[PDB]
């Protein structure tokens, strides 16, 4: 009957699940570059820059 | 136009070929700064500005 007796699990499945998920999500930040994607700066743009 | 009164373009719905703008030798400045100038006939845009 009572659930959220098992924290423990759920907190460790969590923990690893944010974790993956910002992960995956650092992946779409410029870092100060004219773009997110690689392939728009490869078809963009000359190599030396 | 004067410089103050710099006259504003808006091109959009057409086919642009940048080759014959960047072959002639007219040009003494082509100064290109977003994209390398021979790419140019390679990317689709809308809502040009000239």
């Amino acid at each position: 009957s009572t659930a959220s007796a098992l924290g423990k699990l759920q907190n460790v499945v969590n923990q690893n699940a944010q974790a993956l998920n910002t992960l995956v999500k650092q992946l779409s930040s410029n870092f100060g570059a004219i773009s997110s994607v690689l392939n728009d700066i490869l078809s963009r743009l000359d190599p030396p820059e | 136009a004067s410089v103050y009164a710099w006259n504003r373009k808006r091109i959009s719905n057409c086919v642009a070929d940048y080759s014959v703008l960047y072959n002639s030798a007219s040009f003494s400045t082509f100064k290109c700064y977003g994209v390398s100038p021979t790419k140019l006939n390679d990317l689709c845009f809308t809502n040009v500005y000239a």
